[PDB]
Formats: structure tokens, C-alpha cells, sequence
């Protein structure tokens, strides 16, 4: 604070005292240089305190206000990104199979757990050792869920490719034993 | 939600209330417009009310900062500051506000009425961004005015396609064509839905009206039809783009000895092709939408869209690129509603083919290589920066012609508005001319053309066909309904029924009214090739019949007649009422 | 995270942002710096600028640090302090900073624009680490300028091989060059996938120019072709290996009486030894490469590595090993990089051969007994202290004639440089001297070799196997059609024309050129396989063919004409305006329609 109109007027009164002290008048003029002096410093406190004391809030609303309006942005991206995602996923399910199952039923409600039972596109079978490979998906092609499907790709654990012909019980001992075969649905 | 502002283009974050669009402001310049203007609204995070319920202030001249929230005096908290600023509102940013000063003109732009052509005038005079914010608020204006329409206060019903209306008091009751856009509300207490997207004209003979909709029920008595406004949607791309110049060709592909009438114009392509564009400026008639289709001959490679402001001109730019270019790489897009019909012999809505045409309202937000667009004259300056947004080519071209008639601006009640300040780019052709110019109108033959140059263009005007001596007159005044019920003069159609006779091969002449009732009770008597003016914007007939109904500002306009008479190929017969318009052509009187 | 100081060598936490190289710098070198150039842009372990939201207050005067955290003077904690102050700057290693003087050539050298040549003189003299830092930057410097140039895109396709460019109207187009590979980015819906890196090269014809591409794709017209950016690496090792002697000879074995043909120089091969680096002089087309292989048969056991700035140069070199060094041999050089066609003999890579062979650019940071270096003078000191990082031997030989064509420097607009300031090998050749000096162009023409005595040298050069059809065909230049930046002159081969058809025995020439696409236009029209004027110094040849362009700076570089005509052997033709040079070459000119 020093462009205040206390501030000015503690200036002029702090002139006059000082003249009037190298002046060297009587007592009572040392009296009132003090009277005016004190007055000066009392009306310099407000002007210097009062405006102070407002800085702080305005700042502070300031930075509460900036990160409100941070909050809207940041909002604005979140639900352009969800509904983005949504409109990207549902493109690659409306197979007709899915209108046929929904019209035969009694009013539409389906339960969940057939929905890719049925109109599923692809199939993906983990397998824990030889022995149950045995007897499940043995050969090119086998069935499972009242369909037909056809082995087409197999790989490891680490996500590499094993040929059909290797797995077998003397062979076995030398893989990743977490297969998994994926296969497509055989119409 | 943050921009930079508009005068000074500062970032800031604050709009003005008061003001429809509501744009964004800086600190300064808000300031400035608060003060000047009556608006006494800001928008910010928060509306700025007196946050004590016991007051409604919502002026930003005294507001007060209440710790958080804006207060009046009367409820003003002891330890608080008012922020109004030091010449300025105190809000987001202020630290980096640069100064600018015009903001009068801003002022002007948010305080006329547009009933003035001082407020036209000036508005395509202003900054691009204010002149972007000047269009979309007349657009606004317009549509909160169209909103408040007449509420038809129907009681009878005729047909299944005929029905009689009837209106409130104190609202404008719109006139009915196929253009507009109505829809009838069921009150029965409740259920006040909407009956479907009813179009309406008037009936044949009397008290008729004939009604159709999307539904089609047998409408009851209580009903009402309003009128509803579509919204308007903000823009950024500039109306108009730099202008740079080449050395070499652009990038196109020629085709070597293809006609003979284009050779000619080869330099002027050439001319388009060295700049980033070009336009055409020349009189009606004379190789304008026709010096297109051999431009496209010179370069028919790329695949391109292009379109037009009214229907006529892109049907009739339809078939003579079919009569010149090949079918089946030229298509048109058709609307969503499409009641006003269009070219229905080729493909619907293709907008997979190398050139294509549209309409102005329907464009997609595709892009091309070139583009050509109709008749800036009818257009303004709101839809070229439209276009210029949905649509982003290398190279663009554009027509129009000064002594056409502007779009309606039925706000403008007074005064008339000079050619140039149509829009931006008339203002431009008029200033700095044309970039190619034609001026031979070669479907008419040379008793038109002299008395077009003759009177109201300037005499320099020429033909290629000699007087078809098929000029004939006619005076004779007629009556009138002279209370509202825009003027029918039916005693002259009268006499052309009786007459017509006579005149072998004008029975298929193109009969003429602008006027919708006349247009509409001539078809109705007869059944004419009736067509308005309007809708003849761009089109061109061997038998043209055109009728003046009565005197008026209208039917006394210099731009309306010789646009009528622009079309005329080998025969035409119109009638007048006024002495002096009867005097002033060179004709025979008969 | 930490460093010493560039200019003290003192440990500090601190980087000037806003310079290009932000090294370390001491709190007093940093102040300095920062008061002196407008660099209010300091790196420490976190930047420096306001913590307060939305602030976005930069300088470091008016920033003050508060709770934990810096502050503009607006959000000022009640307890706040400016940072800088005192001299200094806060930060680590605050009260254990040194302090030297080097603001003020710190400071020109983060404000230098590279393009007058007191930087090259100012990183030529300046202290080894302040000239590494020099490097380093002006090589930055290089790279951001090609890194500003324009996109290629196409107007239409042609075929696999032909296809025409649209250049940006208004942006400087790089020079068609085999060195001139750009990024194909093809943009579909999105699938901003690249198509591989093409190069370009101006046909006989028009835009459709002939390109050769990393991947064998299918040339779209949704597609784009933008340059491939490079980075600098930084480099620690000095420039110059110091100057020591030894009483003995260490490191090297002598051989006794072998390889007399170049007994001139083997009392020269053993005080190479009893030095630590040893340069050579040699004027164009001397015996150069001849001492080189004097001294690698002097010392077989040892191991020895060849090094040349130049593809072509290091190719000659490596060709003269095969026919003189015995194979052990290897030229390691260049795997599949070098357009320039390098050697293709031996393993790039193996680190087992005796003599290997390499170029600064697959430089294998190997050791070697010994190592020379050849082509000292078309070489920066960035390159000079690169090839001192990757190898380190026992002794050091950097073999090359200041009279040469020195690095381009594409920049260095504004003057020259002279053949002391081309490096700083080349400075401590011509400061004190070469400490050697191997003057005899027997391989070239001793008539050609006096004429270029009285030219620009003082006559102390002798040769033998004078005159032959040596000539200077004075025809002038006609219209220049300079596509690129350099100057094509096809009617100087329109006079050329008549010396394809006429010369029975000028048949195995090769065509020396001022400019490259005057070179490319002699491909364009191939009467004989042609070198540009980079390609020479270091392989000579029988007969030059030689047409220059019109009389600009550049053809008229009189050791360009130097580097030129020494690699003809028995006779030259040369094709110029000749306004000023046709009376101080002493050779039997002729004319358009005088050639029998
Ligand atoms: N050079 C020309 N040769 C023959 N006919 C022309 C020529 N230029 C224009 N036309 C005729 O003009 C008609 C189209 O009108 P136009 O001259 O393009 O101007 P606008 O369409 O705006 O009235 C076409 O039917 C065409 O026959
Ligand atoms: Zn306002
Ligand atoms: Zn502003
Ligand atoms: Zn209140
Ligand atoms: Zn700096
Ligand atoms: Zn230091
Ligand atoms: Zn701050």
C-alpha cells in the first residue's frame, strides 16, 4: 500500500513534522506534530490493512474458480470418451441370429448367459494338460454346445504358435501347459 | 468452456446477457459494452444475481462480492468489494486483455432493429468475425419473428385434402405455400401432439384450402396450425478466402480437342487455375451456368460437388450436363422433406459420383477438388461461410450478376439496397470487377437485348439471333380486391382465355405470377405452364406468358421486369396497367 | 541428474532451458548467463515457473519460492524470497560453486546464428570443452535447418518408378539427392500409417521424376512423402589427441629394409612413431596414401585403421590397400548406408581383420595400434572429436591438404572459411605447421602440375608425364536450367557432344563437374560414368572431362579447379566462359569446331 490517499496525507502530515522539527518551535507545536503524526498512522492502518485483507479472498476465489472451470473440462472429455466407446462396441455384435432369438422368445427379456451361447462367433478353449485335450477338442474339428466347430490357430502360454501335429503324450512334456485354441462356429 | 474475444480476440471466458448470441467477451470490452449499451446481464461460471434471496438485482453495475456470491447494498456483507472493476468487471483473466476500441459498431450490431438499410449496409462493413456475428443474429431475428406467426383458429374441413381455415387475432397469419412449415396441436385437454408436418396452400375457389401432411387424418375444429423456427447453428470458417497467384497449372487433368466453344475459354480456366479461385460477372442469359459445363470439359477428372440456391437452376444445370457430360458420373442430392419436386430422372441422393449437385440448406459436410456455387445474389453472406466450413476444395468458383434480384430480407421494409452490398462478394465484383466476364445473352435474340440495353442496362449489350417478330402488348387496367387479398386481375385472364385461341403454338406457354393466389387461380382457370419470377431464377422458355397484376412497389420494380424479360427464346405475350412501363419498351403494341 | 560445470567443471544441479544444449553451470555461471543473454529459462531437477493455477509467470527475477514450491510475486506466500539474488542462483551446490569468466562467449554462442563465420573461428579457438560444446551445437543447428524445410506430396502417379511432386507453393523444396529420403505417410480414414522412406532423383524429364524407395508399396495419391528427421548425440571426448614424443620407438615394431619404394618416408614412418599424432601435408594428387601404405607395410604386426571424411575418398584408400597391403585386409566401412556406392570386399563388422577400414559414420568404438586419417580438411571439429571418441591408438596420423574443398556448410552464408579455420586439425596444421611434408604429384600431368604451381602455389611442385591433349575448350555458357538449387548447363555438353562421337581414345574418362546436377545432367545424357568435384581427391584418373556453369561463386573456386584437373593422369578438356582463368592454364585450348 502506498498510492493511498492515507498515504499521502501521512506524507504531508510527516512533512510538517519534520519542518517543524528543524524549525524548532515550542513544545506545542511538538504536541501537535504528534497529534498529527498519531491521527496519520491511525487512518494509514485501514488503508493498509483493509486492501490487504481483500487480496486474499479474491485471490483464493481466483484459484477455487479456476478449478471449477477445469472441472467442466475435464468432464466434457470423460463423457465424449464413453459414448464414443459405446457407439465403437456395439457395431460388431447385430448378427440376425440375435433378432431371431430375441423374436422367439415370450416378450423379449432373455436371460444373459445364452446370448453368447448361441450367437457367439467365435470360440476360445483353455486347456490344462494333454489328458483333458484328449477328450475334448480332438482332431480338426469337434462340437460343443449343440454345434460345430472347427479348430483354426493354436498357441502357448507365451503366445506362440504350435503346430497340431506336435502335441502329443510323448511330446507333451515340452510346453506351456496352459493351451488355448481358438475355433470358429461351423454352419 | 473458454475463447478469445471478439473486438480484441483476447482470451477470456465471459458473454454478455442481453446480447441473443451471447459471445465471448474480454474483461475490457465487456466493460466498454455494458457501459454504452442497455445491457445489464454478464455470464461467467455463474449467473450474476444478487445472491441474497431477498433481492433481484441482476445489474452488473452495482454488484458486490458477498465472500463467494454477488450482492446488492442492502445486503452487502461489511469485510467486501465490489467488482466492477477499475474500468473494467472483474472475472477470468485480466492479466493479459489487450485493448481495442471498436466496439461502437459491436454496439450498433446488437441494438438495431434491421428495418433500416443503414443497418444492412453497415453490417457488411465490419470485421469478418462481426460480420459472421451480425449474419447469425439476423438469422436469429429472423427466426424468433417467423415464431411469432399466426395460430389459424381453424373451425371447418372440407376434404381429405381440402380443408378451410381460419385465424386468431393480433398474430401475423403467414401466407400458405409448399415452403412453409406447419403442424396442428390436438387440445383435449391434454395430448397436445403433434398431427404430423403439414404443408398448406390455398384452395382452387373460394373459401378452400388445401391441406397436407406427413399424417393425414380429417381434421377437427379446435386445432390451431403454428408456425415453429429452426435453430441456427455458429460458424467459424471465413466467409472468404486469400486470394494467391500461381505460375503453372494446379494440378489438372485436360482433355484434348473435346468441343470448340471452350477453346476460347481455355485462357480464362487457365486464368482460374493460376489462382487459388475466381468468379463470373456478366448479364443473365449470356454463357453463364453455360460457361460452366465446358469448364468442367476442360477438366473432367476429379471427382466434384457442386449445387445451387433454388431448384429450378440446379435441375436445369442437371440436364445440361447431361446433354453435354457423361450420366453416370454427374448426380443430384435430394432433401429429407423434397415437397418442391426436382430433377426425378436421375440418380436419388448419390452423393458417391464425381460431380454432384445439391441444394443450399442440404449440403454434406464433405469435400472436393472444385467447386462451382449459383447466383450470389440470392445468397448472403451467412452461407458462404456455411459452405466454406462444411466444405473445403482446392479451387472454387462462383456466379451471379449485380442486376439480379437479392433473398428476400423481408426485414429490410425500407429503402432498397445497392446491388454490390447484396453480399461480400457483390460488393467485391462491383469494387475490384469481374475476374471473367460474358456478355452476348444468347438465348434471346436481338429485340430483346436491345431493349434490355436500351433502358435499364447500359448500351453495350448484343445478340446473335435476329427480331423473331413474336412481340406483342397489352394495357388495358382490370380490377382488383384493393382490401388485403393480394391483387388477382381475373378480367385479363379472361381476355386470354377468349384470345389465346388465336396463337397456335402458345399454348404452352410458360404463364407467369409472381404472386401466389394469381399464380395458383391461372392454373386453376386454364391450367398454363404457370411459374413466379422467383422461381424463374435461372430457368429459360421458347413461350413465356408473363402477367402484371397491378402497380406497386412489386410489379414496379426495374430488377423484377428485366429478369422476367431475360428469358424469352422465341415467343412471348405479357400485359402491364402502367402508362409510362407501357411507353418505355420498343415492341409492338397490338 | 547432476553434472559438473561447463564453464568450472563445477558439480551442480543446473540447466539454462532456454539454451539449445542446457549443459550443467554453476550458480554463478548460470546467474551470469541468465542476466546477461534473455535466457529467463533455467532447468533445474523440477522448471522453475509459478505453481500457481492458471500462473504462468516465466521469468526467474520475478518468481519467488514459498511453500515448497515456486510462486509468482502475486502468490507470494506470507514468507517469501526471490531467487535470484546474491550473484547467484538458488540450487545444489549453491555455496560450492566456483565461478569463472566465460559469459560472454557463452553467451554469443547461445545467441550465434552459425551463419557468419566468426563461430567456426570463435569453436575453433575457443577452450576443448567450450569447442565440444560448440560442436555439438552447431551440428544441432545443421539439423534443425534441414528439419525446416518442405512436404512432397504428389499431383499424379505414374508408375512404380515415376510419379509427379506438388511441393507446397512456398516452401523451400529440398534438392532431389540420393541423400534426400523422406517418410511416406499415406492418410486414409485416419490409417496414418507410413509407406517407408523415398528418395528422389531428377530424370532426363520432367516432375516425374525416377525414386527409389525403401518399400515396394503401391504409390497412392492419398499419400505424402515427409522428411526424416535426425538427432545429435552428445559428445564428451576431446577434439585434437595432444602432441607428446617419445626417445624410443613404442608401440611400433620396425621392419628392416622392406617396401623401399616409399624409402622416402620411412625415416618419416619412425619419427611418426617417436611422436604421439604426426599430420601430413599433401598437396592434390600427390603421393598421398602412398606414405600411408609405406608406413602400414613398415609395421605389419601392428594394427592400423585408415580413416576419410569421404565415402569416396575412404574407397580409394581401401583400393590401394587391396593392391598394395596384403589381404589382411578388410575395408569395414559402410553396411548398407552410403548411396555412395562404397567398397563391397569384406565384413563391416567383425573387429578380427588387422587393417581396418571404416568412415565416420559406422565408426566401431574399437582400438587399433595406430590409426590415419585421411581428408582432414573437409571435416568439422564435431566429426574430429566423434572419430576421437569411438577409436584411441597409440599413435595418430591425419594425412590432408588445407588447399581442398572443405565440410559444406550449407549455413555459412555470410564469408567463408579459410583453410586454417575448416577445423581444428587443420588449424594445428597451419598454425605451426604440419610437423611433415610430402610434396610430388608424379600421378598427375607435370604440366598441369606447373600450371596449378603459378596458380595459387609457390612453385614447388614437380611431376612428370606432360601435356597430351591437354586443353581448355572455351565455349560459352548458355542458358542455365536449374531445376534445383545447383545449376544444370547442358550446353556446355552441347559442346561435349562433339567429344562423345570425335575422340577415339577419350572414351574411359571421368567427368569432373563444379556443380551436382550439372553432374546430373551429364547422367541424364551418359557419354561416361561422372563424379562430382566431393567425389575427388584421393582417386585419380586418365582423362577428366570437365564443364563448369556460368561465372559463379562456386564454379569459380580455384582449388575447386585444383581438386579437379589433379585427378586427370595424361590429359584434360575442360568447358568454361574462361573470362579471367583461360590465360593462366597453360594448355593448348581449343574450339567448337577445332578438335582434330
Ligand atoms: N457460347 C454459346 N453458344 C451457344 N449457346 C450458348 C452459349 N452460351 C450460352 N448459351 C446458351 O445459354 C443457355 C444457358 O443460359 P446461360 O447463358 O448459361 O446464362 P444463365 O444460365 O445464367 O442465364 C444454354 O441453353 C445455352 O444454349
Ligand atoms: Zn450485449
Ligand atoms: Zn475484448
Ligand atoms: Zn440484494
Ligand atoms: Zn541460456
Ligand atoms: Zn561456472
Ligand atoms: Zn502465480
Amino acid at each position: 500500500f502506498s498510492s493511498l490517499p492515507s498515504y499521502a496525507a501521512f506524507a504531508t502530515a510527516q512533512e510538517a513534522y519534520e519542518q517543524a522539527v528543524a524549525n524548532g518551535d515550542s513544545e506545542v507545536v511538538l504536541k501537535k506534530l504528534k497529534k498529527s503524526l498519531n491521527v496519520a498512522k491511525s487512518e494509514f492502518d485501514r488503508d493498509a490493512a483493509m486492501q490487504r485483507k481483500l487480496e486474499k479472498m479474491a485471490d483464493q476465489a481466483m484459484t477455487q474458480m479456476y478449478k471449477q472451470a477445469r472441472s467442466e473440462d475435464k468432464r466434457a472429455k470423460v463423457t465424449s470418451a464413453m459414448q464414443t466407446m459405446l457407439f465403437t462396441m456395439l457395431r460388431k455384435l447385430d448378427n440376425d441370429a440375435l433378432n431371431n432369438i430375441i423374436n422367439n422368445a415370450r416378450d423379449g427379456c432373455v436371460p444373459l448367459n445364452i446370448i453368447p451361447l448361441t450367437t457367439a462367433a467365435k470360440l476360445m478353449v483353455v486347456i490344462p494338460d494333454y489328458n483333458t485335450y484328449k477328450n475334448t477338442c480332438d482332431g480338426t474339428t469337434f462340437t460343443y454346445a449343440s454345434a460345430l466347430w472347427e479348430i483354426q490357430q493354436v498357441v502357448d502360454a507365451d503366445s506362440k504358435i504350435v503346430q497340431l501335429s506336435e502335441i502329443s503324450m510323448d511330446n507333451s512334456p515340452n510346453l506351456a501347459w496352459p493351451l488355448i485354441v481358438t475355433a470358429l462356429r461351423a454352419n | 468452456a473458454v475463447g478469445a474475444c471478439v473486438l480484441c480476440n483476447s482470451q477470456t471466458s465471459l458473454r454478455c446477457g442481453a446480447c441473443i448470441r451471447r459471445p465471448f467477451l474480454c474483461c475490457k470490452c465487456c466493460y466498454d459494452h455494458v457501459i454504452s449499451t442497455s445491457h445489464k446481464l454478464v455470464l461467467s461460471v455463474n449467473p450474476y444475481v444478487c445472491n441474497a434471496p431477498g433481492c433481484d438485482v441482476t445489474d452488473v453495475t452495482q454488484l458486490y462480492l458477498g465472500g463467494m456470491s454477488y450482492y446488492c447494498k442492502s445486503h452487502k456483507p461489511p469485510i467486501s468489494f465490489p467488482l466492477c472493476a477499475n474500468g473494467q468487471v472483474f472475472g477470468l483473466y485480466k492479466n493479459t486483455c489487450v485493448g481495442s476500441d471498436n466496439v461502437t459498431d459491436f454496439n450498433a450490431i446488437a441494438t438495431c432493429d434491421w428495418t433500416n438499410a443503414g443497418d444492412y449496409i453497415l453490417a457488411n462493413t465490419c470485421t469478418e468475425r462481426l460480420k459472421l456475428f451480425a449474419a447469425e443474429t439476423l438469422k436469429a431475428t429472423e427466426e424468433t419473428f417467423k415464431l411469432s406467426y399466426g395460430i389459424a383458429t381453424v373451425r371447418e374441413v372440407l376434404s381429405d385434402r381440402e380443408l378451410h381455415l381460419s385465424w386468431e387475432v393480433g398474430k401475423p397469419r403467414p401466407p400458405l405455400n409448399r415452403n412453409y412449415v406447419f403442424t396442428g396441436y390436438r387440445v383435449t385437454k391434454n395430448s397436445k401432439v403433434q398431427i404430423g408436418e403439414y404443408t398448406f396452400e390455398k384452395g382452387d375457389y373460394g373459401d378452400a384450402v388445401v391441406y397436407r401432411g406427413t399424417t393425414t387424418y380429417k381434421l377437427n375444429v379446435g386445432d390451431y396450425f403454428v408456425l415453429t423456427s429452426h435453430t441456427v447453428m455458429p460458424l467459424s470458417a471465413p466467409t472468404l478466402v486469400p486470394q494467391e497467384h500461381y505460375v503453372r497449372i494446379t494440378g489438372l487433368y485436360p482433355t484434348l480437342n473435346i468441343s470448340d466453344e471452350f477453346s476460347s475459354n481455355v485462357a480464362n480456366y487457365q486464368k482460374v487455375g493460376m489462382q487459388k479461385y475466381s468468379t463470373l460477372q456478366g448479364p443473365p442469359g449470356t454463357g453463364k451456368s453455360h460457361f460452366a459445363i465446358g469448364l468442367a470439359l476442360y477438366y473432367p477428372s476429379a471427382r466434384i460437388v457442386y449445387t445451387a440456391c433454388s431448384h429450378a437452376a440446379v435441375d436445369a444445370l442437371c440436364e445440361k450436363a447431361l446433354k453435354y457430360l457423361p450420366i453416370d458420373k454427374c448426380s443430384r442430392i435430394i432433401p429429407a422433406r423434397a415437397r418442391v419436386e426436382c430433377f426425378d430422372k436421375f440418380k436419388v441422393n448419390s452423393t458417391l459420383e464425381q460431380y454432384v449437385f445439391c441444394t443450399v440448406n442440404a449440403l454434406p459436410e464433405t469435400t472436393a477438388d472444385i467447386v462451382v456455387f449459383d447466383e450470389i445474389s440470392m445468397a448472403t453472406n451467412y452461407d458462404l461461410s456455411v459452405v466454406n466450413a462444411r466444405l473445403r476444395a482446392k479451387h472454387y468458383v462462383y456466379i451471379g450478376d449485380p442486376a439480379q434480384l437479392p433473398a428476400p430480407r423481408t426485414l429490410l421494409t425500407k429503402g432498397t439496397l445497392e446491388p454490390e452490398y447484396f453480399n461480400s462478394v457483390c460488393r467485391l465484383m462491383k469494387t475490384i470487377g469481374p475476374d471473367m466476364f460474358l456478355g452476348t445473352c444468347r438465348r434471346c435474340p436481338a429485340e430483346i437485348v436491345d431493349t434490355v440495353s436500351a433502358l435499364v442496362y447500359d448500351n453495350k449489350l448484343k445478340a446473335h439471333k435476329d427480331k423473331s417478330a413474336q412481340c406483342f402488348k397489352m394495357f388495358y387496367k382490370g380490377v382488383i380486391t384493393h382490401d388485403v387479398s393480394s391483387a388477382i386481375n381475373r378480367p385479363q385472364i379472361g381476355v386470354v382465355r377468349e384470345f389465346l385461341t388465336r396463337n397456335p403454338a402458345w399454348r404452352k406457354a410458360v404463364f407467369i405470377s409472381p404472386y401466389n393466389s394469381q399464380n395458383a387461380v391461372a392454373s386453376k382457370i386454364l391450367g398454363l405452364p404457370t411459374q413466379t419470377v422467383d422461381s424463374s431464377q435461372g430457368s429459360e422458355y421458347d413461350y413465356v406468358i408473363f402477367t402484371q397484376t397491378t402497380e406497386t412497389a412489386h410489379s414496379c420494380n426495374v430488377n423484377r421486369f428485366n429478369v422476367a424479360i431475360t428469358r424469352a427464346k422465341v415467343g412471348i405475350l405479357c400485359i402491364m396497367s402502367d402508362r409510362d412501363l407501357y411507353d418505355k419498351l420498343q415492341f409492338t403494341s397490338l
